[PDB]
């Protein structure tokens, strides 16, 4: 039970403030350099280095380990909120997926009204305009765990084991945020993925469709939709 | 259920196979190994095919909309939409089966000989009459094999067979004739084989 946005402030004061002498005796600014080019569009994964976090606050890597996935979204949304005060250039479309942000953000400026509050359900999911991944390396401290070892009290840990690859599936497309399209109100409906499968929408939510009180069927869009590279692997007790 | 026949197939396919529907007074003519031609109208029957991709489907173009607590999402709104999967397997309804190549133009002996056609029965009768007959069947079937009368003459005795005979005990004799070709290597066994099963 801490304050998130403290926490989150804190994190933001590490990537923005930490620096190291990598380079020759060449104090840098690791993180920072990272995020100049997250923003670009030149990097997709940022390893955040639980050890360079330890160097000035160690109860911090504690709260990451006991509870990762959450400030593996804090560090996500720090990192977000991050690149805009980063960016330097403009990004050079790399893919569908940049065209397709880029429409969105340019038609959400385009009917911004900025001071009118909009409904928690009317906003782009965060993880719709990413683009980049964050990834923890664990701490040096941390000594490596073992399969049979690893049990119920480390759910939700920050756990590192060591073994042998028995077993690796190929790269699949696996659906982080679906997309659907209206038939009637040309709106884009959302529906972020968590579970290992969901149901298709079948009725639109748009603000045009619900006023209309029309039929308002959505189609489930490959194109709009978020994919990332998917592989499943069994790794084994050496 | 029939299948391509084997001068229809491609390179390197297995034959098509597809199932036929006889309706009334077709309903006992074809017999499975037949070769017949089936006149009829192609079509389409629905099946629920386990497609494990979403595809075509059926549904209301009535525009309604589930109310909070009802909302017409998930199964319920599948439901209600009457959502269906429109998938569909090409069966054949055939009107008509008639034999590929009739044996003759119009079961026993009389029956037979009506169904021939008058020179049709002519032919046979010429032939039946026909002294020598035996050295004329022997090489009208074997034409293209020389030497091996014997063996022609065996053939020609297995396709004809004997008369069985059920004995008043019940006792099946065997009427039909079996016949083994042993020989050396590349000495037109397997072509005797073939000109019998063409
Ligand atoms: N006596 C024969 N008369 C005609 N053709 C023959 C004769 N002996 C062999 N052949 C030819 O030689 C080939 C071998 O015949 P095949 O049936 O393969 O013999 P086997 O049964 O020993 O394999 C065939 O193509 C056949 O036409
Ligand atoms: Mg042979
Ligand atoms: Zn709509």
């Amino acid at each position: 039970l801490k304050d998130y946005a403290l926490e989150k402030e804190k994190v933001k004061k590490f990537l923005q403030e930490f620096y190291q002498d990598d380079e020759l005796g060449k104090k840098q600014f690791k993180y920072g350099n990272q995020l100049v080019r997250l923003a670009h569009r030149e990097q997709v994964a940022l390893y955040v280095d639980l050890d360079d976090v330890a160097e000035d606050d160690p109860e911090l890597v504690d709260s990451i380990c006991e509870n990762a996935r959450r400030y593996a979204k804090l560090f996500a949304d720090a990192v977000q909120e991050l690149l805009p005060q980063y960016k330097e250039r403009e990004v050079v479309n790399k893919d569908v997926l940049d065209v397709y942000i880029e429409h969105r953000l340019m038609m959400e400026q385009r009917s911004r009204d900025p001071g009118m509050v909009r409904s928690p359900q009317n906003q782009y999911p965060a993880e719709l305009m990413r683009r980049f991944e964050l990834y923890f390396q664990g701490p040096s401290s941390n000594k490596p765990r073992v399969i049979r070892e690893v049990r119920a009290d480390s759910v939700g840990k920050l756990v590192t084991v060591r073994g042998i690859v028995t077993r690796v599936s190929e790269v699949k497309p696996k659906m982080v945020v679906a997309t659907y399209t209206c038939d009637q109100c040309g709106a884009e409906t959302y529906q972020p993925i968590q579970s290992p499968t969901f149901m298709p929408l079948i009725m639109c939510p748009s603000q045009e469709c619900q006023t209309n009180r029309s039929g308002g069927r959505l189609y489930l869009q490959t194109r709009g939709s978020r994919f990332i590279k998917f592989q499943e692997m069994k790794m084994q007790e050496h | 259920r029939i299948q391509e026949t084997q001068a229809e197939l491609p390179r390197g396919s297995i034959p098509r196979s597809l199932e036929v529907i006889l309706r009334a007074e077709a309903v006992e003519s074809a017999q499975a190994g037949d070769k017949c031609d089936f006149t009829g109208t192609l079509i389409v029957v629905p099946d629920v095919s386990k497609l494990s991709t979403p595809g075509a489907r059926a549904e209301t173009n009535s525009r309604v909309s589930g109310v909070d607590g009802y909302e017409t999402e998930g199964i319920r709104g599948l439901r209600a939409l009457g959502v269906r999967d429109l998938s569909y397997r090409l069966v054949f309804l055939a009107c008509c089966v008639a034999p590929t190549n009739p044996r003759f133009g119009g079961q026993t002996a009389e029956s037979i000989k009506n169904q021939m056609t008058v020179k049709e029965w002519e032919k046979v009768f010429e032939m039946s009459q026909d002294k020598n007959l035996y050295h004329n069947l022997c090489t009208s079937l074997f034409p293209t094999i020389h030497g091996n009368d014997e063996v022609k003459r065996g053939v020609l005795l297995m396709l004809f067979g004997g008369v069985p005979k059920t004995t008043g005990e019940g006792t099946s004799l065997r009427g039909d004739i079996n016949v083994c070709i042993v020989g050396d290597p590349s000495t037109a066994k397997s072509q005797f084989l073939k000109h019998v099963e063409e």
